[PDB]
């Protein structure tokens, strides 16, 4: 019978033309399409669909499409687009998008989504589904900030370090064989995706090609360990050969030469920019010419956004305290005046709006917070919309192109960078099962289940002693999924084809399922989805200013902005 | 003093009250997580002092009025529900709806 | 200019369940005494002996109901209640063991039905 949109929408979910506000901000989602159909929606319960004999099948075995589990109603969001279904994973593989039942008794029925006895069925009405975060930039400085990290949707960190380390702290490597084993044997105790990335410094091909037979995922050439063009070409060298990316910090000092010597040595290849704004780091003052190029991926950290009234101060400070600075030098103050720069962080604004930069990582604990690298993305996102206002390609009063452009910076763009795409970074049939499911009201502040390999490993969940699982007080808690030998099923550890091909897991004894990387030095910004733009950026050496295609980019800092303390207890 | 995790687990609910009570007495506007602190401590103090559960669900809605708090919380909180010992036993105190 | 999260704002129109399929009408009465829930998609020949109808149309159909909705049946009291066809492959199951196979073969579900004491068989 006739069914009133108001009470469909609140008891399953919204349809086709509905719009749903993302938290405070003022963003709302469209729904373009649907693959349910009417009347046959799948919900779990008692006296509900899904039972013996009803919608749930009850004869096949597990072999016979039966699945393993199903998400029911979800609403998924990512850069294919965004559309309300019905998610099914099997032996930790997302195997089906559709509609899930039985079909002897519900018409079109995916074939591959077959409902049976052996399924687990968790209801995602009215709450956002999104694929795991990625993470490129972590520092391995405490074991536990995976929690931190686990309470904003993200499963895959990318770094390097041994924790409390003076090196560990200053850049995000993993000096030597010894040192990586190490790592690689401790990692079985975080229940989270890990990549480790190497040293890329040396005079000779060997020692480098040594840390990626071991087992590394990548390198990183950070300055304080000595950026020389020799030792990018010998990176380089290294890295086509065996077929991994490399992540540069570039020289701060130019004591070894100017951004277009780094830009020579280079030679036109392929390579993924650390904090291509430049606060973090990076050729004073034009380093961020190189979001202009058609073969450098870039990126950003988190702490510079967006634009406040606060970022300079705390900034000036943090270089203050960090690198020892004084102010009875003034070199000191030469140097912060030509680091942090307001003109270019403002340009950065517009050009994260205008898809020149493609991803967005944290620097965890590394001039940059862990925990917030979807809240400051989705923020800077409300902000350019507030102030730049609608973009070109809305369409109908909806901003799905705005929010399809700045999902793609943290979920899927990092996977194509650094060569992991075929197994995570998107909801796709077969790849892995790691899955965010945030309220809406809560989107990007807590997420409210996260899990992994098909198996809930992290949930916003309430007092242990109650008989039901809401009452106060509601904290992130690791669930089943991060205990005893699970933890060793539901995580991918991710690992070089040549290091792979070598038996390292076989002779360090690890457990969990290995990961290889491919497919990366083949693409180029020419690749990323939605954020393939490259043009000329120039910087004003001595006024600092930013002009893109002819024209000025700048912003005025705001003085308040959403996704802010009407959450945080503090 | 022999506690189970249960009371270690509602001693942060009670200092989460306490900072929330000394914020709206300074003369601020409470966010979505200290008022439900206070609206938990509240349930469970009236529930040590020895009130009902009918008693305690009816005065649970006129204890934080809406312009105490911050802009659009009210539309947070659908219920709080709490765990609290009563002179007969453990039992669990749902309040619909509770700043209005 | 009120802010609420997760605040939806619909569109004007009405969504409608099992479109372009033939809708019956029948008179269920309940002569037991215990009340009775009946689910949505729950097949409609298959349910408790006590209820009181024409088995012999309620065969292959369901209830025309919103999905996790339920009729309830208080006893002594009856009503008219809607129901359309059970489509994809019209097979069906388990439940009360009464047709396991197809539902064209109705002779054998009305026979195994006065069998074993089910009311309101024609
Ligand atoms: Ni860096
Ligand atoms: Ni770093
Ligand atoms: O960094």
């Amino acid at each position: 019978m006739k069914i009133n949109r108001q009470q469909y929408a609140e008891s399953y979910g919204p349809t086709v033309g509905d719009q749903v506000r993302l938290a405070d901000t003022d963003l709302w989602i469209e729904v373009e399409k649907d693959y349910t159909t009417y009347g046959d929606e799948a919900n779990f319960g008692g006296g509900k669909v899904l039972r013996e004999g009803m919608g749930e099948n009850g004869t096949y075995t597990r072999t016979e499409n039966v699945l393993d589990l199903l998400l029911t109603n979800a609403l998924i969001l990512d850069y294919t687009g965004i559309y309300k279904a019905d998610i099914g994973v099997k032996d930790g593989y997302i195997v089906g998008i559709g509609k899930g039942g039985n079909p002897d008794i519900m018409d079109g029925v995916t074939p591959n989504m077959i409902v049976g006895t052996a399924t687990e069925v968790i209801a995602a009405e009215g709450k956002i589904v999104t694929a795991g975060g990625i993470d490129t930039h972590v520092h391995f400085i405490n074991p536990d900030q995976v929690d931190v990290a686990l309470a904003n949707g993200i499963t895959t960190l990318f770094g390097g370090g041994t924790g409390p380390a003076e090196g560990s702290k200053a850049t995000t490597v993993t000096p030597g064989p010894w040192n990586i084993e190490k790592m690689l044997k401790s990692t079985e105790g975080l229940p989270i995706n890990v990549g480790i990335l190497g040293k890329g410094h040396g005079s000779s091909i060997a020692p480098i090609m040594e840390q990626i037979d071991a087992g590394a995922a990548g390198l990183k050439i950070h300055e304080d360990w000595g950026a020389t063009p020799a030792s990018i070409d010998r990176s380089l060298t290294v890295a086509d050969e065996a077929d991994v990316q490399v992540a540069i910090h570039s020289d701060t000092l130019n004591e070894a030469g100017f951004l277009e010597d780094t830009l020579r040595a280079i030679n036109g290849r392929v390579i993924h920019s650390f904090h291509v704004e430049g606060a973090g780091g990076g050729h004073a003052p034009d380093i961020m010419a190189m979001a202009g190029h058609p073969n450098v991926l870039p990126s950003s950290t988190n702490p510079t956004r967006p634009f406040t009234v606060n970022t300079i101060d705390e900034h000036l400070d943090m270089l203050m305290v960090c690198h020892h600075l004084k102010q009875n030098i003034p070199e000191d103050v030469a140097f912060a005046d030509s680091r942090i720069r307001p003109e270019t962080i403002a340009a950065e604004d517009i050009l994260h709006d205008l898809g020149i930069i493609s991803m967005m990582s944290t620097d965890a604990l590394a001039m940059g917070r862990a925990g917030e690298m979807v809240l400051r993305t989705w923020q800077t996102a409300d902000k350019m919309k507030k102030q730049r206002g609608p973009l070109a390609e809305e369409k109908n009063g909806s901003d799905n192109f705005r929010a399809k452009r700045y999902v793609s910076k943290y979920t899927i763009n990092p996977a194509i960078a650094q060569g992991i795409a075929h197994e995570v970074g998107s909801i796709e049939e077969g790849k892995f099962a790691d899955l965010v499911l945030w309220e809406p009201k809560f989107f990007g502040v807590k997420a409210d289940r996260v899990i992994k390999g098909g198996i809930i490993a992290y949930a916003q969940i309430g007092d242990p002693s109650a008989s039901i699982p809401t009452p106060q007080p509601v904290m992130g808690r690791r669930m089943y999924g991060t205990v005893g030998d699970l933890i060793h099923d539901t995580n991918i550890t991710f690992m070089s084809k040549s290091s792979i091909q070598q038996g390292v897991p076989a002779k360090l004894g690890l457990k969990r399922r290995i990961g290889t990387v491919k497919n990366c030095r083949n693409i180029g910004k020419k690749d990323m989805k939605w954020n393939d733009v490259t043009t000329d950026i120039d910087i004003n050496p001595e006024t600092y200013e930013v002009k893109v295609d002819g024209e000025v980019l700048t912003c005025e800092p705001v003085k308040e902005l959403p996704m802010a303390q009407r959450y945080f207890l503090f | 003093m022999h506690l189970n995790p249960a009371e270690k687990e509602k001693l942060q609910i009670f200092l989460a009250s306490e900072l929330a009570l000394k914020r709206k007495a300074r003369g601020l506007k409470l966010n979505y997580p200290e008022a439900v602190a206070i609206i938990t401590s509240f349930i469970m103090e009236g529930a040590r002092d020895g009130k009902t559960v009918a008693m305690l669900m009816e005065e649970g809605k006129h204890v934080l009025t809406r312009d105490d708090v911050m802009e659009g919380v009210p539309e947070m909180i659908d219920d709080i529900q709490a765990e609290a010992t009563f002179p007969d036993g453990t039992k669990l105190v749902t309040v619909h709806n509770p700043i209005s | 200019n009120y802010i609420v999260p997760g605040e939806y704002r619909v569109a004007e129109g009405e969504i409608e369940i099992n479109a372009g399929r033939e809708k019956t009408t029948i008179r269920v009465s309940n002569t037991g005494d215990r009340p009775i829930q009946v689910g949505s998609h729950i097949h409609f020949v298959e349910v408790n002996k006590e209820l009181l109808f024409d088995r012999a149309e309620g065969i292959g159909r369901r209830l025309n109901i919103p999905s996790g909705t339920a009729a309830r049946f208080e006893p002594g009291e009856e009503m008219e209640v809607e129901l359309t066809e059970l489509g994809g492959n019209r097979e069906v199951f388990g439940i009360s063991d009464l047709t396991n196979g197809s539902v064209d073969n109705k002779e054998l579900i009305l026979q195994r039905a006065k069998e074993l004491g089910y009311k309101g068989v024609e």
